[PDB]
């Protein structure tokens, strides 16, 4: 659809191992690689124990943490709306 | 009818869970119980009539720091998903509230200063903005609520 | 110059952007992030086929027998 | 133009890393730096959140599982 | 007196274990219980008077392949170590025998054809050769015993 | 038994993160990096679920697997020596 080509430099032995694994899974080569990359990417992002900030971003972060508490309308609705399981 | 969020255990039935994002369905079925036992993250589930998970989210402790000071402890809201059967009915928003109340009740123990979430798509960012997260200065796809805003929001 | 050997992916830009964020977080280039993820998934897929899914019941017996006390004769 | 990290390494230690890098299809430099990065993140999260106060950390874990009641 | 090798569980005391190789001591204390529960590997321990581990080894199922022929199932002998208190007394050799007898009793379930071990130093290679492992054609630091040699050895 | 220098191309931000972690552990920079690499190397080698052989090495491996069983003296002594746990 709105798809770009990504051309990745790969050793032929590494390509052949992926083709064997895709075959074993009954998957197309592209789906095997993209599903593996998607799963690894969400894991890499979610499980960051240390989140590194550029110095300017870090001080703004600190400013927001210390700021006078002013919870937006959306957050107020989220935290005050009883859950479906509270009855 | 959907149970109160409780910690995931081996008695919970994962196989039928479908939120419409394969990778998030797969993580529950393939990685969540392993994460729960190793203590990498803490996963909470809602169940229906037969101990079947209809919804889940994960929390983990993390810290923010700067390049080249004590890192700032945060709770990271990880994966959050609702069975398609329950979409459009405030379940996900109620899971975010559940997470927010956990963050409040634990915050003083190790000095949590807020809750972060990594938006994995524009859809997720829209959803997270829609329930009260705001973009962090670090990254527009990393959203946040301050502990101050959380406490005052109740 | 020797040849450069290529694996060609059609990728939705939102999927590419998620990998770039994950690679950044890991201090890896985009290529290494994708190839390391594919290598790890490939080894997993191949060990699971040959040893678990060729016969799941044989695999469980293997696990059972591995714990039993070895008693020669 | 190139910034270096200088290691004095016993050849037997270097040979073990080359075998491990080979097994992973990584170059020697990437294997060592990725291992150091992962260990560094672990060391820093463990200091600030567990070892600053181990007893506070266990209470954190206890309280996280308890059912939230706003009222 | 040293107990029969049994599967590692949470009741085993790990902290005092010292074999003289830091990384191998650390793995027992930091990673072994997590591995045991996730099923990454199976760890077996000998204990002394007070449920203190005096010795351990891990087994895991693996497969050898080329290039697409069907990979050959093998058992990999992982880390193996003895408390310094017990060195030079046949304990490690007895752990290798214990491993070999496990490999024999499980071999026909999934067609294990041998046992491999990765020598992590020239010292470990010497030790593994000294109890009957031989260099593989794949790697001189990757040693093997065939199931045939194992069965004939008993 | 002698010491070799390894000079590794590193982004300064990556170097500074290692220095912070070494400091936190009370470790020298070199020990922090070498201990992390040693631990990761043993894990990488032991946890290989699929071991890939060069084709010539693979067929020799298969030849040895199929060969007439000929256990060496060391292996015979290992398997026939009763354990200290009797
Ligand atoms: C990114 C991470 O780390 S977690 C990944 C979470 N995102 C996913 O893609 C998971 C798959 N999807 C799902 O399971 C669900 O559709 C969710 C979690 C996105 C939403 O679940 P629902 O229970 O339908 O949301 P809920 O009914 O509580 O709606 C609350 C608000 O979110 C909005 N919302 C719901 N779905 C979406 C969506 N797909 N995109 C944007 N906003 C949304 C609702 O319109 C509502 O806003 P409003 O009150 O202003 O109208
Ligand atoms: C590579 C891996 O998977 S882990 C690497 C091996 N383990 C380690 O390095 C951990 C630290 N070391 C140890 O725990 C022990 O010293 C071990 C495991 C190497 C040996 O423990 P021990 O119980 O002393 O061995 P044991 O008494 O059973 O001796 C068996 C044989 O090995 C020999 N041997 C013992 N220690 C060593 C050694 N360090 N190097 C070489 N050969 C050795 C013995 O002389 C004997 O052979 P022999 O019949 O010719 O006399
Ligand atoms: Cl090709």
């Amino acid at each position: 659809m709105k798809r770009e080509t990504l051309n990745l430099r790969i050793k032929p032995a590494e390509r052949d191992l992926i083709d064997r694994a895709a075959k074993a899974r009954g998957k197309n080569r592209t789906d095997f690689v993209l599903e593996a990359a998607r799963a690894a990417a969400e894991e890499a992002l979610i499980e960051q124990r240390i989140i590194m900030a550029d110095p300017e971003a870090y001080q703004e972060f600190l400013v927001r943490l210390d700021q006078t508490p002013s919870p937006n309308a959306a957050l107020r609705k989220t935290m005050q709306t009883p859950a479906p399981w509270e009855q | 009818m959907i149970s109160t969020p409780e910690p995931l255990h081996a008695g919970h039935i994962l196989t039928p869970f479908c939120c419409g994002v394969d990778s998030i369905d797969n993580w529950l079925k393939q990685r969540a119980m392993k994460n729960q036992t190793t203590g990498a993250s803490r996963t909470f589930v809602c169940c229906g009539s037969d101990s079947n998970v209809l919804a889940y989210y994960s929390l983990a402790s993390s810290a923010v720091t700067t390049n080249t000071p004590d890192p700032i402890p945060v709770v990271v809201l990880g994966r959050l998903a609702v069975d398609k059967s329950l979409h459009g009915q405030g379940v996900a928003r109620a899971l975010v509230r559940d997470a927010g109340l956990r963050v409040i009740q634990v915050a003083e123990t190790i000095g949590i200063r807020g809750m972060l979430v990594h938006a994995l798509s524009d859809e997720a960012r829209e959803f997270f903005q829609r329930v009260g997260f705001v973009p962090s200065p670090m990254d527009p796809m990393m959203l946040m609520v301050t502990l101050g805003d959380l406490v005052e929001s109740v």
